[PDB]
């Protein structure tokens, strides 16, 4: 007998807001070679890739989604990258009975089963920062939390989820402030309302503006703890920006002691996963395929999620094991792949791969603290198993964390 | 005759509520198509409008578009897009198929972004088009200080956000900005407390009855107050919990409603040779049992915009159409430049675009005892306001003062 070709319709953002396809397309290519060379996964089938550059643009993606659906061969799965592209393809998908699997979507809105019924993602939702936040609050005994955000859909949705999570934990959100571009008024209000524990959600440019205003208002020190996303560039607060008044020394001072949460995208352990690679081996292998240096390559940090997305699908297709008879007008095979994807449980290069009821990836979070103008790993949190790995590396001026109020 | 294919995109099914817009405009569309074919305006060719049901759904609407490109004839342009989210999806992708789109009912301000939607045009003024009209009304009555009352829903916050830029560099102060999600009472009390006299309201029909209930309780009505609110509500909308009906009508008395003008009031012959009044009779006879739609005139003028655009494009090609696959970038640019030249008198008044946006007419109404009565119109082209003499009225000897 001969192996039947089975096709993935993928969209890779080679440019745009998140040019993640630069490192995610080779990672997918590597993962397909690895799955296809293993006779214990899909011995009857050969997994093939048909792809287009979405440019991280929904309009551009609409042209290629057509090209994927209205040209032979029939695709069994759709693989978009960006949240905007996934929102478009995961909503449209039901009309062609297609599973949608994203390797780079962070948007909390994509975890809506009503609207995105066949959607899965190896990239976790931005809401994954919230259980780690509630756990750090509980450990440090805070029940009164202030929240400051930049006006973006992603940050609004993340704070909406944090509200429902604090309520269950017996914690309350004291004050919620927002800003589009200028954070002068929201930070002044944080001082006025005497906020101590503050969750700040913004991009890098806005983070520099927040922290300049934080210096000027003495909103840093023993009394205050800032909670930020750990996605900023190496010495972000030192980066020259002519729009800000504050100096490097003044800014290194304002950021001192702040906590960050970051989604774990590469297993820190030296263990071997289903491909039998180590996290370090995957990085070395991917670097070789790349024309440019990892620093120059978009989506290098997300590349293990793209690799793991292929294995998740390969293992799901192996459970169902037929595939060549898939048609856009039939729910039968789709519902079977769905059930197999929903029951995913395996070790990947990014760590243990499991999806929640919404189809969103469950992962570890890396907790860090800025100690002397440098981030230091203070721990890791697993939302599913409720287990916190404590490093005993955290430091406070009082010798212990402060309090949420006046005392 | 060779066909000039046009992709008609709209909800048409009775199962979908917005299907009434698509069905309500088809007799008007039939009328313009019939005349253009009789007059042989597009000779040697003929206008071939193919209809595809979007069902007012993002997935169904996208598949309807995809199925039209795949199985349908080769369309030269898109006619339609009614529901805002479906229209945004199609409008953003247009360049991929070099298709120019003309909508007659999508009023979402979002679509005015030509960086995101360069191939999109609309004959209907957007929800923001009421703002340069309101500025003219404020200037006319010497209202230099205003308060705002907005429902925390995208449809309304878009309008309020636009008002900021319209009133900037103008001698008008927004002394109080108030928002609400479910109950306006707290926001209405704050407006009263800050002594707001002229209120610019942006909220739905359901919230409007709550707004006027709070207004009665806080005495924010009569000779001293002027409410300027949406003019698109259903007639007898207030009839449909704490306040009485008589107390609601007392607070509602004198409110100014603002919305686009469905048809021109000018008894002047249009591009078709008929006055707007003559077209309206023709539309009412043709519609039969199908319920009327306020977008009918915009759909009628829409067909004329396409016919005139195709004419100009045919001249441009002859100055130097059948094999237009969706690959011909040049023809798409020709159609795009031809549509930008649109300038004729239609049933909705003068049909002209400013960066894909309609420069049209805005209707002003006033609630008088039992219903909304027309009190004026704003011409966006000329940026002029005409207030109908012996219609608009104030409870006091003078219109209210702003402080
Ligand atoms: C996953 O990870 C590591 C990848 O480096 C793999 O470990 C390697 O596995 C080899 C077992 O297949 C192992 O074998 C070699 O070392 C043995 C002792 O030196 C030796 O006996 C083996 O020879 C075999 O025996 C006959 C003798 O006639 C040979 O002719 C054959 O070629 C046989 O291979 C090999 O020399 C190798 O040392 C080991 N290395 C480490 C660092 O663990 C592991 O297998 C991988 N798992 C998989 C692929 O499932
Ligand atoms: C797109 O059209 C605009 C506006 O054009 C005018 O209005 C039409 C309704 C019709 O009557 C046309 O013949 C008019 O010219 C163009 O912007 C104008 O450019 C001309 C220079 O050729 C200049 O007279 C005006 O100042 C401009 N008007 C405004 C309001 O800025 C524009 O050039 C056209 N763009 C194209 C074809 O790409
Ligand atoms: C693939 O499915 C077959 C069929 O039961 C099973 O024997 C095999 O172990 C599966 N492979 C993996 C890696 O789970
Ligand atoms: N870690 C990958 C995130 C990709 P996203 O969910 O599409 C959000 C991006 C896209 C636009 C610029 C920055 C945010």
């Amino acid at each position: 007998s001969e192996r039947r070709a089975v096709y993935i319709g993928a969209l890779f953002p080679m440019s745009g807001g998140w040019p993640g396809g630069q490192a995610c397309q080779p990672a997918v290519e590597m993962a397909l070679e690895d799955v296809n060379s293993r006779r214990d996964i899909l011995p009857d089938y050969e997994l093939k890739l048909i792809h287009h550059d979405s440019k991280c643009d929904p309009g551009q993606a609409t042209k290629y989604l057509y090209e994927l659906l209205y040209n032979d061969p029939i695709k069994i799965i759709l693989m978009p990258g960006c949240s905007s592209v996934s929102t478009l393809v995961a909503e449209a998908a039901r009309m062609w009975n297609l599973i949608v699997l994203s390797y780079g979507s962070s948007s909390p809105a994509l975890s809506n089963r009503q609207r995105f019924p066949t959607f899965f993602r190896t990239h976790p939702s931005a809401t994954l920062h919230n259980p780690t936040r509630v756990k750090l609050f509980e450990k440090w005994g805070w029940k009164k939390i202030a929240t400051i955000q930049q006006t973006t859909e992603v940050f609004t949705s993340t704070l909406d989820d944090l509200e429902e999570r604090v309520k269950e934990a017996g914690i309350e959100i004291t004050f919620r402030q927002s800003f589009f571009s200028d954070p002068a008024v929201p930070v002044k209000n944080l001082k006025r309302q005497d906020a101590r524990i503050i969750v700040g959600l913004f991009y890098e440019t806005e983070a520099r503006k927040v922290f300049c205003e934080v210096y000027k208002e003495r909103l840093f020190g023993k009394k205050y703890v800032w909670f930020l996303i750990g996605w900023y560039a190496d010495n972000w607060f030192k980066i020259y920006d002519p729009s800000i008044n504050c100096t490097v020394d003044e800014m290194t001072e304002a950021v001192e002691g702040h906590i960050t949460t970051e989604i774990v995208m590469l297993n820190p352990a030296n263990t071997r996963s289903i491909s039998n690679m180590t996290s370090q081996e995957f990085v070395e292998k991917l670097t070789k395929r790349l024309k440019r240096h990892p620093e120059e390559t978009g989506g290098f940090q997300e590349a293990p999620l793209a690799y793991d997305a292929i294995w998740a699908l390969a293992l799901a297709l192996n459970k169902t094991s037929r595939l060549e008879d898939f048609n856009y007008n039939n729910q039968t095979i789709t519902d079977q792949i769905y059930r197999a994807m929903n029951s995913s449980s395996f070790e990947g290069v990014s760590g243990h791969v499991v999806f929640d009821a919404s189809g969103s990836r469950m992962a570890w979070t890396l907790i860090e603290q800025l100690q002397g103008g440098s981030y230091k790993k203070i721990g890791y949190y697993d939302s599913t198993k409720d287990d916190l790995s404590w490093s005993k590396t955290d430091k406070w001026i009082g010798g212990s964390p402060p309090a949420d109020d006046y005392k | 005759s060779p066909p000039l294919s046009i992709m008609g995109l709209m909800p048409l099914t009775k199962e979908v509520a917005k299907g009434s817009i698509g069905r309500g405009v088809l007799p008007a569309v039939e009328l313009a198509i019939e005349q253009i074919r009789n007059e042989s305006l597009l000779r040697p060719y003929f206008l071939d409008l193919r209809l595809y049901d979007t069902e007012c759904d993002n997935a169904k609407g996208l598949k309807a578009f995809y199925d039209a490109i795949k199985y349908g004839p080769n369309h030269l342009m898109v006619f339609g897009g009614v529901c805002p989210s479906v229209t945004s999806i199609i409008a953003e992708s247009l360049q991929g198929w070099n298709l120019v789109q003309l909508s007659f009912a999508a009023t979402t301000p979002v679509l005015a972004d030509k960086k995101k939607y360069p191939y999109f045009f609309r004959t209907v003024p957007s929800d923001n088009a009421v703002n340069p009209a309101i500025l003219k009304l404020l200037k006319h009555y010497q209202w230099k200080r205003v308060g705002t009352l907005t429902q925390d829903v995208q449809r309304f916050s878009e309008v309020r956000n636009d008002l900021t830029g319209v009133l900037y560099g103008e001698d008008i102060e927004i002394s109080d900005t108030e928002s609400f999600s479910n109950d306006p009472c707290t926001s209405v009390k704050k407006l009263k407390g800050n002594d707001v006299r002229i209120i610019l309201g942006q909220f739905d029909q359901n919230m409007a009855a709550k707004v006027f209930c709070c207004a009665y309780e806080e005495n924010m009505y009569g000779s001293k107050y002027q409410w300027i609110i949406p003019g698109w509500y259903e007639p007898s909308w207030w009839e449909q919990s704490r306040c009485l009906r008589k107390n609601l009508l007392a607070a509602m008395e004198g409110y100014i409603g603002v919305d686009f003008e469905p048809l021109s009031s000018k008894q002047i012959k249009t591009i078709s040779g008929k006055t707007p009044q003559q077209y309206e009779r023709e539309y009412n006879n043709k519609r039969s049992g199908v319920g009327p739609s306020k977008f009918h005139g915009y759909a009628y003028d829409g067909i004329w915009v396409i016919a005139k655009t195709l004419q100009r494009a045919m001249e441009t090609l002859h100055a130097s159409i059948q094999d237009f696959n969706y690959t011909d970038h040049t023809l798409g640019r020709i159609i795009l430049n031809a549509m930008n030249e649109t300038n004729f008198f239609g049933v909705t008044g003068q049909v002209v675009f400013r960066n894909g946006e309609r420069m049209g007419t805005i209707k002003f109404t006033q609630f008088q005892d039992s219903r909304e009565v027309k009190v004026g119109e704003y011409n966006a082209v000329a940026d002029t306001l005409e207030i109908i003499n012996d219609t608009i009225r104030f409870q006091g000897s003078e219109p209210p003062k702003d402080d």
